[PDB]
DNA sequence: AATCCCCTTGGCGGTTAAAACGCGG
DNA sequence: CCGCGTTTTAACCGCCAAGGGGATT
């Protein structure tokens, strides 16, 4: 509701298709115009619907499957991404963000992650950002063709 | 073992053929995209074919005193014809 | 120790200055007669750097030998088209289609200079390795190195023993999960070599790498930021330096917009609480991982188990 | 339950309805009472219905 | 008598290789 | 009858996580 009031278009990233169905039912009750990308999408259909979402400005919410993001596609038209659930592999979330935050983007994006209090989701988030800390110690050290300072 | 000069000549021939293939691919891609757009437009134009249509229109109409005088003159002329 | 190499006369494009810097680095890597890992960020054009390296090798030296490109299928088609666009100077063979069409693409392939470079697929070569193994490869390039991030995976075993002069990996980030991926990539670049019947090792072993490096890194991740800790991370950085290559997106892409992260904690519902408690109680004593997946399903939505019923009247078979 | 893809009366006559879902499609033949229920629910092609076979209720 | 490779399993996403196939003639 | 050209899909591989075997010093 806040995102639609502010004029931002949201991207829902989930892990399993059943959550896609539940979310589709919910946003159909709330009347949001939307399109869904799933694993079973055909290659030409995948590209065509990606172009449709990029061009059409009337569909506020766009739903993806996080695992299918391994094959990246340009989705510069987004303005906010929502992570319904977290994954064990942080690089998958990194490329999911890349789908929305990449070269050519001119709108600042926001990251939303959904977790449940006093449950396992906190443990998944801990594992994810621990792996991200390891990634940081292996990446942040400068190795971009320079050693002087 | 073919020499590097003959290698470059064969590479130039490959470049020519590849340029031909590239322009062909570009034309094919443009054709595909335009056809998709045309199909969408045809879908949007779904209506009865070549049938007579009755239309009701209401719109705000701007008025000027000269136009009011012209309308009054037309009314007077119609009354005179009566 | 190197400088900007001349741009290839057969390269049809306008690379950026940093693209030229990467090309020079790869040229140094080949001239060092070694192999390396590309870890530059996405969108920078790792495909463009690879084709530029191929063009440099062809133009400066006589390095026009057969070259092998392995890509996922959709990205394979994209790679083939981009290869046509940037540097069409190589007669490129596209491995594609039904096995009969594969044999047709094979026919007469041994004739020299019939093809200059071949593009293949990961699972495709996993299935058809027996055909490819016969010929050595002048320069091998491995796009999307995250696909072979698993040492256990049959892909790594199939591609490990290939006979090639120099090899190159392409990945967005060499470490997605643990140090094991890092070792797998490194040792894929520098595996054991055999000369005169001897066993000569390029890098260490997986257990050796984890024993000599991972445990200090385990201590690093145990607590944030200790002179031993700094010494160990510096040693890891310095050993990884000669073979890695990565340019951050932030500095090179100065026009990128900002980004913010938000965390929201969502409380459970009555049905979710009951299902979670029941599954945890059942899992306390069966397998545990399936129970963890069921608990995650509880956390997602209760409808994943049972939907609320559509109440309707009971039907009698026949009236009195 | 599914999206209606056909509403063809057999001629008070049976109706032949085609229901499509995400996993498959199916074509059924419904009794005249169910046809009356569908008729009074203003169901057309593209509508999603819910027929309970035991009770003959259409929503 | 204390430790490694595979097990051990849901739901995911690729991704070729037959199934079953109008039609052209 | 036999492919031409075709679409669908079955079936298998990677996950990806925390223990848990049961073979080895
Ligand atoms: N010097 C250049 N001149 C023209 N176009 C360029 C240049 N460098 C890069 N590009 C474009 O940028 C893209 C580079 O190819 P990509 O495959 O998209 O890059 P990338 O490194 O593969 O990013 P990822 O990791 O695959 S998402 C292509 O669309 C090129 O047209
Ligand atoms: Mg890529």
């Amino acid at each position: 509701q806040q995102l639609k009031d502010n004029g931002h278009r949201a991207l829902i990233f989930t892990q399993m298709t059943k959550v896609l169905d539940v979310l589709e039912q919910f946003l159909n009750y709330h009347g949001y115009l939307y399109m869904r990308l799933d694993g079973a999408t055909k290659i030409e259909d995948r590209q065509i619907l990606t172009e449709r979402f990029n061009t059409d400005s009337r569909i506020t919410v766009f739903i993806l499957s996080s695992r299918s993001g391994g094959l990246g596609i340009n989705l510069t038209g987004a303005d906010t991404v929502i992570f319904y659930d977290s994954d064990w592999n942080p690089a998958m979330d990194k490329q999911c963000q890349d789908r929305c935050h990449r070269i050519g983007q001119t709108r600042d994006v926001h990251i939303y992650r959904f977790v449940s209090e006093h449950t396992i989701e906190s443990n998944i988030l801990k594992k994810a950002n621990q792996k991200r800390q390891l990634d940081n110690v292996v990446i942040q050290e400068g190795d971009f063709t320079t050693d002087y300072f | 073992m073919l020499t590097q000069e003959e290698r470059l000549r064969i590479a130039k021939e490959t470049e020519k053929l590849n340029i031909l293939s590239l322009d062909k691919f570009k034309e094919q891609e443009v054709w595909k995209k335009e056809n998709r757009l045309a199909l969408q437009k045809r879908q949007k134009q779904k209506f009865q074919p070549n049938e007579t249509i009755l239309q009701f229109l209401s719109t705000a109409w701007l008025m000027t005193p000269a136009m009011e005088l012209e309308d009054r003159k037309y009314w007077q002329e119609q009354l005179n014809k009566r | 120790s190197v400088v900007d190499v001349p741009v290839p006369s057969l390269l049809r494009g306008n690379l950026r200055t940093y693209q030229k810097q990467g090309l020079n680095w790869l040229a140094s890597l080949y001239n060092n007669h070694t192999n390396g890992i590309l870890a530059d960020e996405m969108g920078l054009g790792k495909t463009i750097q690879t084709i530029s390296l191929l063009a440099y090798l062809a133009c400066e030296k006589e390095n026009w030998g057969p070259h092998l490109i392995v890509v996922p299928t959709s990205v394979l088609l994209n790679w083939e088209m981009e290869f046509k666009r940037f540097a069409p100077g190589f007669k490129v063979l596209t491995y594609y289609g039904s096995p009969q069409q594969r044999k047709e693409k094979r026919k007469g392939w041994n004739k020299p200079d019939a093809f200059h470079v071949c593009i293949v697929s990961y699972q495709l070569v996993v299935q058809d390795q027996h055909s490819f193994k016969r010929k050595r490869w002048q320069y091998m390039v491995l796009d999307e190195a995250h696909n072979i991030k698993n040492f256990r995976s049959t892909r790594w075993q199939a591609l490990l023993n290939f006979n090639t002069q120099r090899r190159l990996l392409l990945t967005g980030t060499p470490l997605q999960n643990n140090l094991a991926e890092l070792w797998s990539l490194l040792y894929f670049l520098m595996p054991q070599t055999v000369i005169d019947g001897k066993k000569v090792s390029g890098f260490a072993d997986l257990d050796a790498f984890q024993q000599w490096f991972g445990r200090p890194v385990d201590k690093i991740i145990e607590t944030g930021q200790d002179k031993e800790t700094k010494k160990t991370v510096a040693k890891l950085h310095q050993v990884l330096r000669p073979y890695l290559l990565r340019r951050l997106k932030a500095d090179v892409e100065k026009q990128m917009p900002a980004k913010y992260e938000h965390i929201v904690y969502c409380k459970l519902s009555k049905r979710q609480r009951f299902l979670y408690d029941d599954f945890m109680s059942r899992a306390q004593t069966m397998s545990i991982v399936n129970c963890l997946m069921q608990l995650r399903k509880v956390c997602n939505h209760p409808n994943l188990f049972e939907v609320r019923p559509i109440l309707t009247s009971f039907v009698l078979e026949h009236c009195v | 339950e599914g999206e209606v893809t056909e509403l063809t009366p057999e001629d008070i006559s049976h109706v032949i309805v085609g229901l499509k879902s995400a996993k498959g499609t199916k074509t059924l033949r419904l009794d005249p009472t169910i046809y009356e229920s569908i008729q009074r629910e203003k169901v057309s092609i593209g509508d999603v219905i819910y027929i309970e076979a035991n009770t003959g209720a259409v929503k």
